This record gives structure tokens, sequence and C-alpha cells, in this order.
């Protein structure tokens, strides 16, 4: 009810980010949402003495028909002070990734109950544009904690802990983790049980609230079943020259990750100048070297550690037929997680929708495991991505990304 | 009197840490001073400025300019210094409407709101910063000191504060009269509608009565400006639009600057004149920016200019947007990385046209360029009409599916249909996914000495065919490409090729059909002639048979 003082980082002005083009349907939806938010006092019109801006658009959360306003506070979040005043941070719970079920709740509506520091409001300015710029864009700023701003869960943290105390005391084995507008609630119960504890949890908020438009939803995960991708070599009875070349190629790449990989004896099978399709019998020396490489590849990678002060990097490869491979790392060749997807999810003919869904799932896994989002290296032209990703976005956060314009050879080895 | 509502003032600040201006007022002739005193006396009576004491330490210079061919002087308060120290504002006019997104209107009336501009007060706490001084006759008394009470012309914040103040006034009238449109440009309001002229003129009078609420008067003698409107380089008519006349000059010899001005006109014309081309003329601007240098026009530039004059021989007009109908966008390949498009709703009635140019880059192909043109048109269309048009593209559905299923990047094109108008975009080659049974296997390699630039390229095959070619003025990367070229030259219609060049595979896996490197272009021309080509990669210097042999031959 009293505002927490907030500042930007030293020597750093507010965001002045261009609003990108919006479709007619998205503009209509935002005009309706913001008219209501204005009546409720959450936002207020602003004048031309405010030159700041943050992009806004609208989405439809997974499995609903109602538009949700989404502000892209990525720039403001970079420029906002860090919040260590009461807590040097919320030590990430390592047990969350080990629960059998984790439901994600959109609790962002609760933030609207806390006023925003009067001196910081100007920096949350945004614009609803008009088609063809025929009328002046509608300019607003926030009077309360905005959804999507990193300072919102920080300022509301004291209030959230108090709301949840009765539920935590009564259910001590439940892991509850908050990231931005999301609440991740993990349990080891049978799903039927689980769904009922989640519904118990909703009521604590409804009770405190007395209506949140998306609090009823629930995104169910199962991190204990999350699959990884070790390096595996083919098992064949007939090896062509081409098969062996691909094998030696993959082993050469693996040797950057695993020390004791050897290809001497396997290369020695190719002695001469043979047709690619000619079958080569494996020598005993080559079979042994191959088996020893198999054994090496069953062990973890040496010297792999997570450092919370370094960026997480996510790379994605399109493998075809709706399949995607990805790796998360901080140092080259020190993968902290690898994976593979195959579920296009209503996108069997849209590469870009598939990639957008992959980005969201990888970000979700990254939030659960380490409590922050990775920086993506996306296999797509900037202009294509920039034009379309907002059409398929269903998360309330947005990660960072860069673009890969040269085809990686490593695609072959994660196949 | 009738009470009027005040216009809320916008609070204004100087940039952090800066103070107001303190500029010395030069001296002025006795003639100019007398003129300024009379002008400023009138302005003071009108409430625009007020005399101040000597405590105010700020000052901005004032000038007197002779309005040409007249005995009347005009005043100029030069706020350049204060503007550098005034905060940034929100500028609403950055994005201007495109005529192709407008709707047809039966009537459009213009209202002069020039006098309303001076009912907009300046933030009281900022006025001290606008102080200026009229020098005294012979400098024997103190100068007359004034400051502004209203938005000064030439001050940084006046355009934004004026527009935001008019918009705020107009919002309730627009919201409660959804059958009209209102647009402000300079000192004028433009009011359009589809109402019968009687109802339309009633709305206008109601708008005048609404503006009186704030004491804003509008001339009774209605505006002299009438359709067509000359606006931001366009002609706006009630039911059509075009660009203002495009006149390409005749000239025996062309200058850098002339070509820059010619291309600018051609770019401006390309938004309604179909098929404008500017590549060969823009090539003449490569690298150089000596505005007075003369450039000989290539024969290709003279044809392009000849074609453009033909296109511009007679007027073309666009139609306005009809929201009840779909948008269609049709694209054509023009050559040399140039693409042209038309956006229409009814056949043969374009809303607008445009063009797209290949991005600078080492290697490219038609499918990537078509995709990029689609992304540009989509984004432009969201801006103007708030929706994506349905595309008519010169590429076969089967070609597109082969492309995007096999391309290493994610790519997407929205709803579209094939239009069979040459030249069609196609795939010129496609590499095999598996080695080819029965086809000779070529193991290629090249190498060059970094100092003497001498190198070798060659191959060895499973049939015993071999070649090594000595090369001069070359590099490791050039010889690796040269080796692949030789294998393509010397093989039959089906061929397996084994390379250790990661560089060569990065290029070919990007599937170019045209390159800035003539060597890559030669490789492309050989690939197009083949039936089957499988390209295999192996790591260098690992004792791989075949690769090991030829590496030794070429690095010798
Ligand atoms: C942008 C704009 C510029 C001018 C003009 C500025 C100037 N000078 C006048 C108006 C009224 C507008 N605003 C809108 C909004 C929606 N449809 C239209 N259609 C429309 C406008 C003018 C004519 C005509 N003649 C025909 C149709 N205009
Ligand atoms: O009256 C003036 C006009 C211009 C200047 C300047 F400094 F800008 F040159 C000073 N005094
Ligand atoms: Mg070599």
């Amino acid at each position: 009810i009293e505002t927490v003082p907030v500042k930007l980082k030293p020597g750093m002005d507010g965001p002045k980010v261009k609003q990108w083009p919006l479709t007619e349907e998205k503009i209509k939806a935002l005009v309706e949402i913001c008219t209501e938010m204005e009546k409720e006092g959450k936002i207020s019109k602003i004048g031309p003495e405010n030159p700041y801006n943050t992009p806004v658009f609208a989405i439809k959360k997974k499995d609903s028909t109602k538009w949700r306003k989404l502000v892209d506070f990525r720039e403001l979040n970079k420029r906002t002070q860090d919040f260590w005043e009461v807590q040097l941070g919320i030590p990430h719970p390592a047990g969350l990734k080990k629960k059998k079920s984790v439901t994600v709740l959109d609790v962002g509506d609760a933030y609207f109950s806390v006023p925003l520091d009067e001196d910081f409001r100007k920096y949350t300015a945004f614009t609803i544009p008009s088609i063809n710029n025929e009328t002046p864009g509608i300019r607003y700023q926030y009077n309360v904690l905005p959804q999507g701003w990193k300072g919102s869960p920080a300022i509301f943290q004291s209030s959230m802990t108090k709301i949840l105390e009765p539920f935590k005391k009564q259910n001590p084995d439940i892991v509850i983790y908050q990231y931005m507008d999301d609440l991740y609630v993990g349990s080891d119960l049978e799903i039927g049980q689980h769904r009922t504890k989640i519904e118990e949890l909703r009521q604590h908020l409804l009770r405190w609230g007395l209506e949140p438009p998306f609090l009823w939803m629930g995104y169910e995960l199962h991190p204990d079943k999350w699959t990884v991708q070790p390096i595996v070599l083919p098992e064949k009875d007939s090896w062509t020259v081409n098969d062996i070349q691909k094998l030696v190629g993959k082993l050469n790449w693996a040797s950057q990750i695993y020390p004791g990989i050897k290809v001497r004896q396997l290369s020695k099978l190719l002695r001469g100048t043979k047709a690619l399709t000619e079958v080569i019998p494996l020598t005993e020396e080559a079979e042994l070297e191959l088996a020893e490489n198999r054994e090496i590849l069953k062990e973890p990678v040496h010297g792999v550690y997570y450092d919370p002060s370094k960026d997480l990097i996510a790379e994605i490869q399109k493998q075809g037929q709706g399949q995607w491979t990805y790796q998360i790392y901080q140092e080259p060749f020190k993968n902290l997680k690898t994976g593979k997807y195959a579920r296009m999810r209503g996108a069997h003919t849209n590469d870009v929708k598939q990639l957008t869904e992959a980005v969201q799932k990888i970000t979700t896994e990254s939030i659960v495991i380490w409590g922050k989002t990775p920086k993506f290296k996306l296999p797509i032209q900037k202009e294509t991505w920039e034009t379309w990703w907002t059409e398929y976005w269903q998360a309330t956060w947005i990660p960072e990304w860069e673009f890969v314009n040269t085809p990686p050879l490593v695609k072959l080895w994660y196949q | 009197m009738v009470p009027i509502s005040p216009i809320e003032t916008v609070p204004v600040k100087l940039k952090p840490g800066m103070d107001g201006p303190k500029v010395k007022q030069w001296p002025l002739t006795e003639e100019k001073i007398k003129a300024l005193v009379e002008i400023c006396t009138e302005m003071e009576k009108e409430g625009k400025i007020s005399k101040i004491g000597p405590e105010n330490p700020y000052n901005t210079p004032v000038f007197a300019i002779k309005k040409k061919d007249s005995t009347k002087w005009r005043k100029l308060v030069d706020f350049r210094e204060l503007n550098k120290r005034t905060q940034d504002f929100w500028e609403v006019q950055l994005g201007i409407p495109h005529p192709a997104g407008l709707k047809k209107k039966k009537s459009v009336t213009v209202l002069d709101v020039g006098d309303a501009y001076f009912s907009v007060p300046l933030d009281e706490d900022f006025r001290k910063y606008t102080a200026f001084t009229i020098p005294s006759i012979n400098n024997e008394t103190p100068g007359i000191r004034y400051q502004y009470n209203v938005l000064p012309q030439g001050w940084k914040g006046s355009p934004a504060i004026f527009q935001s103040s008019m918009t705020k006034i107009l919002e309730p009238f627009a919201a409660q009269n959804p059958d009209i449109v209102i647009y402000q440009y300079m000192d004028d309001l433009y009011v359009g509608s589809d109402l019968e002229i009687g109802q339309h003129r009633t709305k206008i009078e109601e708008l005048r009565q609404h503006l009186l609420r704030w004491g804003l008067t509008t001339p009774d003698k209605k505006h002299q400006k009438e359709p067509p409107f000359l606006w931001m380089g366009y002609e706006l008519h009630p039911d059509k639009w075009t660009v203002q006349p495009i006149v390409l000059p005749e000239k025996d010899s062309w200058t850098v600057n002339d070509i820059q001005k010619l291309v600018g006109k051609l770019n401006w014309a390309s938004q309604i004149y179909p098929g404008i081309k500017v590549r060969q003329l823009s090539k003449l601007l490569r690298g150089t920016k000596a505005l007075t240098e003369v450039i000989p026009l290539t024969e290709e530039a003279e044809l392009e200019l000849a074609e453009n004059r033909e296109i511009l021989k007679e007027p073309v007009h666009g139609v306005y947007y009809d929201p009840s109908k779909d948008l269609i966008a049709e694209i054509q390949k023009q050559g040399q990385g140039q693409w042209t498009y038309q956006i229409y709703q009814e056949p043969f009635k374009n809303l607008k046209t445009g063009k797209y140019a290949r991005m600078r880059g080492a290697h490219t192909n038609d499918v990537k360029q078509l995709t990029e043109a689609v992304q540009k048109i989509t984004t432009e269309s969201i801006v103007i009409w708030g929706k994506t048009p349905k595309f008519k593209l010169p590429i076969q559905k089967e070609t597109w599916e082969t492309w995007w299923t096999e391309y290493w990047q994610a790519t997407w094109i929205p709803e579209w249909e094939f239009v069979n108008t040459p030249p069609l975009v196609k795939l010129w080659y496609q590499l095999e996914k598996e080695p080819i049974v029965g086809a000779e296997t070529f193991y290629v390699d090249g190498a060059a000495n970094r100092e003497t630039k001498l190198g070798k390229a060659g191959y060895v095959t499973n049939k015993g065919r071999q070649k090594v070619v000595p090369l001069t003025n070359t590099t490791n990367q050039k010889t690796e490409l040269q080796a692949i070229y030789l294998a393509l030259q010397d093989s039959g219609l089906e061929v397996n090729i084994v390379t250790d060049s990661q560089y060569a595979l990065g290029i070919i896996q990007a599937q170019p059909d045209k390159s800035e490197s003539e060597l890559v272009n030669q490789i492309i021309e050989q690939l197009i002639k083949k039936e089957k080509v499988y390209l295999a990669w192996v790591p260098a210097h690992k004792g791989i048979g075949g690769n090991e042999q030829v590496d030794k031959l070429v690095s010798a």
C-alpha cells in the first residue's frame, strides 16, 4: 500500500523502444483491455512530456480464448536496478526439477494490488498504435506493479510469502517457486491429488484477492520424465566407406568433448581410394577402438558446472520431420542439458510455429532447473522470426535471442 | 461572458543537469528595434508574452528579418540554444498515414485552427527560460525584457504539446461521432465523412461549437484549400490518390548528386507506378560521395532510365482501402536481385505498388529473396491495413515444399497461391541425401602457400582417375573450391564428392544459385548440369583413405 523506492541503474535513461506493427485484432483487444484497466486505476493516460516507450502486444495463453496483454519489458528489465535490499536473492530450489508433477500458475494479476513508486511510473510508458497511424497512438503508464517487469515479483515477494504461509505449513513437501508472473508448484502426488492441491492453492489467492482472468489455468509439467541425449554410435553388421567416414567425423567432434576418443584404427580401414558405397569389414583393432569409444561416451562430461554469474546459451537445430534438437551450455563443449523434440503441436506445416514452441519449452525447462532464461541462437533469418514469433507466443515472459545465418556442421551429429 | 474550459498545461523540464540559456543579444539597427517594439507590443496585448523584471538571468537572441518584397519587418526569436537544453518529448507524427490505407470519403472539409495555437499556455515554471531582450535605442536605457506565456514557434516542445493538446480536445467529439474522421496537419483540421453534404456540414458546425468550449475560434469564411490536397508528396482525391507529378530531367551528363536525386524520385514513384527499377542507377553510387563528380552512364543504366521514362509517361492512380474485402499481393522477379509487387483488392485496381532489392551478401538464391520480399510486404501491410494480404507468387507449390522441408533453417510464408507468370522461381539443383551406388567417388583437396600465394587443387577417384592443377595468386579457401569444381568438370552425370573443406560445405549447404565469387558461380553451373550429386565431408589429417592421398598431392 506504501510504495517501495525504485531507481534505474546509474547513468542510464529509460527505455525508448519502438512499438512494432500490430494486427487489427490485437489493437482492438488491447483497446478494450486498457480501457478497463484505466477505469480500475491500474494505468493512466500520459502526456507528451514522457518520451519513454516499451512495446506491447497481445497473446492467447495455451488453451484459452481470451486475449492477454503482454508488455515486452526486456529493455526496462535490463536498465532497472537490481533488487537485493531485503534478500541477496531467492536461492533457486534444486528440488523443483525432481518432482513428478509441476503446475505453472499465472498469478500476475495479484501484482495489480500494489501501487508503483510515483517517480518510476513514467518508465513503464507504452503505446497502443492505430492502423496506418491515422489517429495518435494511445499513451499509458502504469500506476501499479506491471506484469512482466522483474521488479514486480521482487516488490510483491513479501506479500506472496504471507499469502502462501498457511498452504506451505499444511503441505511442507510442496515446492513453490516464483518466476516473473508464473508460480511453479511441484509435488510427488498422484495427478488427481495434485490437481486438487493446485485448486486449493488458487483459493488462497481468490480469498486474499477478495477477479483474476487467467488464475484458473494450469500448465502441467513432469520434469522427472525429462529426457536427455547422450552421444550414441551406430551398431551395424555392414559398414560402408561412407558409414565409416560419418563415424570418424562424429568421433572427431566428440573428442572435443570427451578426452580419450581415438579414430586411428577406424581411419586405417579406409586405406586406399574406395567407392563410398563399398562395404568394409571391421578389423579386430577397429572393433576394439570402437567399443572403447562407446564406453567413454557412457560417462558424464568432465568439469561441467553451472555458474549463476554466466549467461545460459541455448542452441537449436532443425532435424526435419518436425524434430528439433537443442543444447544448453555456458562454456563450449560443456553441455548442461541436451534434448530433442518431435511434437510440432498444430504446426506440421509451419517451421516457424514449431521453432517458437520449442523456444518456449526450452525456456520453461531452463526456469525450472536454474531459475533464469537462456540466450537463444536461433536457426532462422532475423526478418522471418521478427515478423511471426508474436503470432505463436503463449508465455508471459520473453527470452533473448540471436540468429544463426551459417549452417552448422554439428547438425549431423545430434541427428 | 461565456466561461471557457482552460487548456491543461504540460509540465516541462530541462534535460538533467542543464540550465537555461544565457545568450548575448547582439546589437540591432535603430530601424529594426522600432519594428520589434511595435510587434512585441501587439503580442503583449494579445497575451502571448509578458514583460519581466531584471532578476531573470536567462536570454535568447531576437532578430528582425525583412519579409521579402515588403516594408514590413518580422520578428524571429532564435531558440536553438534553449532547444539543445530542453527535454525530449513524445513525437506522434513520426509515422505518417499511407494513402493506400485511407478510406474513400464523399466529403472532406478543412478548418483553420491557427488561432487555437495561442490558447495553449506554456508551463508556468518553464516560461523564465524563454526570456529575450529588445535592445534599446543607442543602448542608453535597459533593454525591454519579455518572456513567453504560450508555445513559442521554433521551440522544441511546441509541435508535440500543440498536437497533444488538440487531440485531447478532439477525443470526445471523435468518440461520439464515429461516422467522421479527423486529422490534424500543421494549423488545419481535416474532417471527412460519407454523410450527405447536409449532415456533413452539420457535423462541422457541431465541431465548431465543440471547439468554442475552449474558446477556440475558426474562420467563418471557409478554407480555400479543397480536394485535391497536396500533402507529404501525394495528391489526395475523394476516391483516389497518387504521388505529386514525377518529372525526370533531361541531361547530357549526370552528376553524383543528380543520380541521388533521380533515384529518390524513382523510389518515391515506385509506390504506385508499377515496375520502376533502380539497381543499375544505384550501382553508379557505389562507394563514392563526391557530390560534384560526373559518372558516365553504363549502357545498362541508360536502358533502365529509358524504361522508367516510359513507365512515367502518363498518370497512374491508386484506390483507397475497402475493409470489407481481402487484400491481395502479387510479386514478380525482375532480375539482378530486383523484385516488384502490387497490392490490390479488385483486379486491375492497385491500392499501391512497391519493390524490393536483394540484400548485400556473398551468396544468395531466388527462393530466399522471394521469402524476404514476402516478409517485407507482410510487415508493410500490417502497418497500413492491420492484416496480412493473400499472396500470389511465381513459385510452384511443389517447389516451395521441397525447399522448406529440406532447408536447414526454419522458414515460413503465409497463405499464398501459385501464379503462372514467368520468370518462375525454381530450384536449380538439389544434393543427394545418400551416397550414389555406381557413381564414381571423387576425393578432392586443395592447398596454398600463405606467403607466395601458390597452391594446388585436384582429386583422386576410386577408378584411378586423378588430376592436380597448379595455381597462382590463390588461397587455401580458393583452392578448396577449385578442387570441387575440377571434380564436377571431370565426372559423369552422377558423382560422389568427398571434401574436408568446412568452408566449401558452409557455402554449398546454403544452396546458392548466384554468388559474388565467380568460382562459386562456376560450381553452381556445373551442379545444374548434373543428375545426381552427393557431397560428403570428412575431417582433415586423420588418415582417411583417399582424402589422405590427394591432400599429399596438393600440399606438395
Ligand atoms: C490522414 C488524413 C489526411 C488528410 C489530408 C491532409 C492534407 N492536406 C485528411 C484526412 C481526413 C486524413 N484522415 C483520414 C482517415 C481515414 N480515411 C481518410 N480518407 C481520405 C482522406 C482524404 C481524401 C481526400 N481528398 C479522401 C479520403 N482520411
Ligand atoms: O543576438 C545574438 C544573435 C546570435 C548570437 C550568437 F551567439 F549565436 F552568435 C548572439 N547574439
Ligand atoms: Mg588438405
